[PDB]
């Protein structure tokens, strides 16, 4: 079931992601403007999804035929883009959650904290931290030639001097800073946002207010749910492959494709989800 | 009794004026104004998108040399602009944030404002100090000011919400003449080119002409379905331009002395907040409440083209002294110069 | 282009900077519209924090700036200037609860309660106020606790059907006020029973404006 | 009540005793202005690139 | 009030001094301040310029990186820090304010001046006339010829005419087409539809005496013209 499904996923998921990101960029360029503090986050998330959709055929061309006929310079480039893009997507999805918490749970500080200048300076700060980690990747990455297949297979360039010790001390650190701290902050921000949405006299329930707030809660819960189910199996699967040793088998080839397909499907439907359900965009679409 | 006697006298006077104005109904305007060559369609486009405000704009007035442009808004700031370069000249910090009228003096030395504070503050642009200073703060109205048009550097004519129009000065600051006779609150004020006569429109659906020199009324033009919100003169100086809250632009005269017509249109049911003129008088422009402006052919009673462009309702609209370009002002904190 | 033109555009851009900086204090400001009936406690709510139009007083309660739009001196009609308050955060009413006995205190032609009901129906079902919160106050209720001891409550509302007490009359006035709203799906009415010398109503106003700015922060994100 | 009624009566009487006025002459002088001043109009006639100095 | 100048006196060559402008009684934060010097036997010349709020600082081409002009908005003062005071800088310095918008009047006020005495592709315009003998009540014209044109597509000529009475400070005159200065009699009328400049003075009085100066503001430096003493 392997060699006929790769073409199908590389067609469908990539064209859906590219079309969705292009449409979102077109409507954010010629339908609205860079006014609010969340429009900049939507724009950065759309660009991030567009870039990771652009790298999807690049990873498909190395998934098929098992090797890259590209070059070490652009392999380093796509590794840096992959790391940088995933990191900045995570830190925008957490910073906008902190923005929502400080908007709803905090009434006093939101007026002085949600200015466009402060929003864009925090966006620049998180993007430059992502750039610092990316430049560390570009000075530590590279290319290598496998000794069992006798083909060149570019990955991270960490030799035996750094051993497994530095590999795990980077991998568990990026694991906690990309899935422990981000998930913890988004959970303790959104559940407190819901808890202080219940506490206020407004919005706490009527024939329509309760239904609208249930729809809001279901929307934010399904956003958290798709983020969790799209960035959980990759992280725990590669942490299982990390630590001591588990190795790979015939299951680990197909499951690798079907597990990165979860991330690529997330990249495809994230602009779709956010723009098509964000009803201010629907209102200004007409 | 005497109350019944004066009521009968009022009824007899009403019957007398009704009979007189029924006997004076003699002519019309449609065939005479439609006996001309048809006017082609007018398709304007925005050439200078004037921005810089961040609050709701209700008022504007053009410059002396058709170049400067004042704009009044609820941001507490009155800003005088530049038409070509889309620059700006001064910032006037309004002590009252509620302004719904402003006017630029024909000499350009002074600018005025007014609104819900029920006073008129007259500013001084030309000063040895680099600033804009208040010359005279006109007090003596108990209603919101609707229009603050200028006759010269001294005589400023101020409409207000106390159902009266007023004429002021500078050296004393005391109102000279009071124009009483409008039942409703006066909404707009239009002068005449010879600077001797001026008209007004109030909530009583009437337009009345006042002689500035004697301080007394001269004409009345009533019989409308809603409050007249927009008034404008003619470049000839002998015609009205009434804009009300039923999407109707009626055309009257300062000389016909009873009535001309009751113009209407069916496609638009919104309100009119500003009506301006043209140099040749063949075309009329009106600021509407359904977020656009309409180019009205004043002769054939047609529309040259729906001249849209604004996102919110066009509160204020003005045309230069030479008629080179119109300028609309809406609630989007923007102005739209069109030609 | 030219040195005068360069200095002119740099001065214009400096004034745009000034308009941005001074005009961004409008977002911090939480303006309040105050109207209702005269003599019913407007002076009492002013005294708790020459112009014949809008009277303005400035006060800050717990790091939040407020604007008092005392529009009671505008003796003209309210139709042609109420549209200046589209974006006001909250509307404060002050109608006297001690109103069922006296009819006008100036003449005998109508009831001030009927005028308050007519005004409430006018500025609650308004097309320009379909999404604005109300902090409707039933003030001077301390004086309401003596005029109900002797004069029966049926003199104003002939639908009492019970023993004349305070809580039943207050609930009847609440039922007659909170039904004029056409839809509670978008509006909340922050009713508080206060008095002439009653303190701590400022925290009630602060909680109401807190709720409406939280609904504003739900509005601007686009999901609500 | 009384003075307002008297003011209305005298204002209407002052409106009544006006000069010999007529409507089609008010049409005719307006049409004279419409015909005479009909070319200098950048609003209707498209002004050339030398005019319209919003550039 | 008036722009008052502080400091001065004899200075060592190449050293430093304490030169400032302790000015008050004017809205300082809106004016594009200037500094203009003149030699004891030669006319005026621009030496410095700062805009409102120190947005843009310019200099003459011979003083680039030699003097330091700075403003202080809260005290409404105006500084001038010196460096390498040569004997060529033996000149008295004026302080000039200039507002800049549409229809504004730049160089509309000049200070009383301070005396700095040193001890032991530019557009060029000039006036051919000098030491012209005049009589009261007689029409006296003036002449200035510029190297480059001053008109534009808009139609604005950037000529500026000045006047320095003996033992006084320079004042302002015509600077546009039929646009005089403040406190100036209406007899003056600048002309010239090109790069030639003429003042059609209708009548001459006892107050119309002094040295005229021809100016441009199209490019920097704002170098003046030659002296034209309208003595009797
Ligand atoms: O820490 C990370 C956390 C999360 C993610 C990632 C992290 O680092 C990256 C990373 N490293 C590695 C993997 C990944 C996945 C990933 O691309 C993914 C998410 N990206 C985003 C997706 C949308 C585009 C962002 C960056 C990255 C998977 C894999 O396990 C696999 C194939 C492969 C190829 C090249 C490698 O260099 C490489 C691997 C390893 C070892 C060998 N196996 C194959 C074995 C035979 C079965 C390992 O190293």
């Amino acid at each position: 079931a392997i060699p006929v499904i790769i073409t199908a996923v590389y067609s469908v998921v990539f064209v859906v992601g590219l079309v969705g990101n292009s449409l979102v960029m077109f409507v954010i360029i010629r339908y609205t403007k860079m006014k609010t503090a969340t429009n900049i986050y939507i724009f950065n998330l759309a660009l991030a999804d567009a870039l990771v959709t652009t790298t999807m055929p690049f990873q498909s061309t190395v998934y098929l035929m098992n090797s890259w006929p590209f070059g070490d310079v652009l392999c380093k480039i796509v590794i840096s883009i992959d790391y940088y893009n995933m990191f900045t997507s995570i830190f925008t999805l957490t910073m906008m959650s902190v923005d929502r918490y400080i908007a709803v749970c905090h009434p006093v500080k939101a007026l002085d904290f949600r200015t466009p200048l402060k929003a864009k300076i925090i966006n620049i700060c998180i993007w430059l931290l992502s750039s610092s980690v990316g430049i560390s990747a570009i000075v530590l990455g590279g290319t290598k030639v496998r000794e069992d297949v006798d083909v060149i297979e570019c990955s991270l360039q960490f030799p035996d001097d750094d051993y497994s010790w530095w590999d795990l001390f980077m991998k568990i650190c990026v694991f906690i800073f990309a899935f422990v701290i981000p998930v913890l902050i988004i959970i303790v921000c959104y559940t407190l946002m819901i808890l202080r949405l219940k506490s206020v006299r407004l919005l706490s329930g009527s024939r329509e207010k309760d239904r609208n707030l249930r729809r809001i809660t279901r929307l934010v819960l399904v956003v958290v749910a798709v983020f969790v189910v799209c960035w959980t199996p990759i992280h725990i699967f590669i942490l299982v492959e990390a630590l001591g040793s588990t190795s790979h088998s015939t299951a680990a080839l197909s499951s690798y494709y079907f597990c990165i397909a979860l991330g690529y499907t997330n990249s495809s439907l994230n602009p779709i989800l956010y723009a098509f359900l964000d009803e201010n965009f629907k209102r200004c679409f007409r | 009794s005497e109350l019944d006697q004066l009521r009968q006298e009022a009824e007899q006077l009403k019957n007398q004026i009704r009979d007189a104005r029924k006997a004076c109904a003699d002519a019309t305007l449609s065939q005479i104004t439609n006996n001309i060559d048809p006017v082609g369609r007018i398709q304007m486009r925005t050439r200078r998108t004037l921005r810089g405000h961040l609050a709701k704009i209700y008022a504007m007035h053009w410059g002396t040399d058709s170049r400067l442009l004042v704009s009044a808004s609820q941001d507490g700031k009155l800003i005088i602009w530049d038409s070509y370069t889309t620059n700006k000249v001064h910032a006037i910090p309004l002590r009252s944030s509620w302004v719904m009228t402003c006017a630029y003096a024909p000499s350009g030395n002074y600018v005025a404002c007014g609104g819900l504070d029920n006073i008129c503050s007259i500013y001084n642009l030309k000063t040895r100090e680099g600033n804009v200073r208040v010359s005279r703060e006109l007090a003596g109205h108990t209603g919101y000011l609707s229009c603050c048009r200028f006759l010269d550097d001294n005589q400023i004519v101020t409409s207000s919400g106390d159902t009266t129009c007023a004429l002021w000065d500078i050296e004393t600051g005391q109102q000279t003449t009071t124009f009483t006779g409008h039942t409703g609150d006066v909404m707009s004020l239009s002068l005449a080119p010879d600077t001797r006569l001026f008209v007004s429109g109030a909530c009583d659906a009437s337009a009345k002409l006042w002689d500035v020199r004697e301080g007394m009324c001269r004409q009345t033009f009533t019989g409308h379905e809603s409050d007249i919100n927009a008034i404008c003169f003619f470049p000839n100086g002998n015609a009205f331009a009434t804009g009300s809250d039923d999407a109707t632009c009626r055309l009257f005269d300062l000389r016909a002395d009873q009535e001309l017509m009751t113009y209407s249109h069916d496609n638009i049911i919104c309100g009119i907040t500003s009506v301006s003129f043209s140099k040749s008088g063949r075309l009329l422009l009106a600021g509407y409440d359904d977020f656009n402006c309409n180019v009205w052919d004043a002769l054939k009673a047609d529309r040259a083209g729906v001249l849209a462009g604004h996102d919110n309702r066009v509160s204020c609209l003005g045309v230069t002294d030479d008629g080179m370009a119109v300028a609309t002002g809406s609630w989007d904190s923007f102005l739209k110069i069109w030609n | 282009l030219s040195a005068e033109d360069k200095a002119a555009v740099e001065r214009s851009k400096m004034i745009d900077r000034n308009l941005r900086e001074d005009g961004e204090k409008a977002a911090r400001e939480v303006k309040l519209l105050l109207l209702g009936a005269g003599e019913s406690g407007k002076s009492t709510i002013v005294k708790q924090m020459k112009t014949t139009g809008i009277v303005e007083t400035h006060f800050t309660f717990k790091d939040l700036h407020f604007k008092m739009f005392d529009v009671g001196g505008q003796r003209s009609e309210r139709k042609k200037w109420i549209h200046c308050f589209e974006g006001v955060t909250a509307i404060i009413f002050c109608v006297a609860l001690s109103d069922y006995d006296l009819v006008l205190a100036e003449d005998e032609e109508m009831n001030r309660m009927h005028e308050s009901m007519k005004l409430f129906d006018s500025i609650c079902n308004n097309k320009w106020f379909t999404d604005t919160s109300i902090i409707l106050f039933l003030n001077k209720k301390d004086l309401f606790e003596e005029k109900i001891k002797k004069s029966p409550l049926t003199i104003c509302y002939p639908e009492y059907a019970g023993s004349n007490t305070y809580e039943e009359a207050a609930a009847y006035i609440q039922c007659q006020f909170e039904d004029l709203n056409k839809r509670k799906d978008t509006k909340e009415i922050y009713t508080h029973f206060t008095c002439a010398t009653d303190t701590k109503n400022v925290q009630f106003v602060f909680d109401a404006v807190t709720d409406v700015i939280i609904k504003n922060n739900l509005k601007d994100c686009g999901l609500f | 009540s009384i003075a307002q009624a008297r003011k209305l009566v005298e204002q209407l009487k002052m409106e009544a005793n006006i000069d010999r006025i007529k409507v089609s002459k008010a049409a005719a002088d307006l049409m004279a202005y419409c015909e005479a001043h009909a070319k200098e109009d950048p609003l209707l006639t498209p002004v050339p690139a030398s005019e319209n100095p919003f550039r | 009030v008036q722009l008052v100048e502080s400091g001065g006196g004899l200075v060592q060559p190449g050293g430093s001094r304490k030169l400032s402008c302790s000015a008050s009684g004017f809205a300082f934060s809106s004016f594009g301040m200037h500094w203009v010097r003149q030699a004891p036997e030669k006319g005026l010349e621009w030496v410095a310029y700062i805009s409102s709020g120190s947005g843009t600082i310019y200099y003459a081409d011979t003083v680039k990186g030699r003097f330091t002009i700075s403003r202080d908005d809260p005290k409404n003062t105006l500084f001038l820090q010196m460096t390498s005071l040569r004997s060529e800088d033996t000149a008295m310095y004026y302080c000039v304010r200039s507002i800049y918008y549409y229809g504004s009047s730049p160089f509309d006020f000049w200070g009383q001046g301070t005396t700095l005495t040193v001890s032991s592709s530019d557009i060029v315009m000039t006036q051919a006339t000098s030491s012209v003998p005049v009589t009261p009540g007689e029409s006296v014209s003036i002449s200035c010829r510029s190297s480059k044109s001053l008109l534009h597509s808009n139609g604005n000529t950037y000529l500026y005419w000045f006047l320095q009475r003996p033992g006084q400070s320079p004042q302002l005159l015509i600077y546009r087409m039929s646009n005089l200065a403040s406190g100036v009699p209406d007899r003056f009328s600048g002309s010239g539809s090109g790069t030639a400049f003429t003042l059609t003075i209708s009548r001459l009085e006892a107050e119309d005496v002094g040295v005229y100066y021809c100016m441009q503001h199209l490019e920097y430096p704002l170098t003046f013209g030659a002296g034209t003493k309208l003595e009797l």
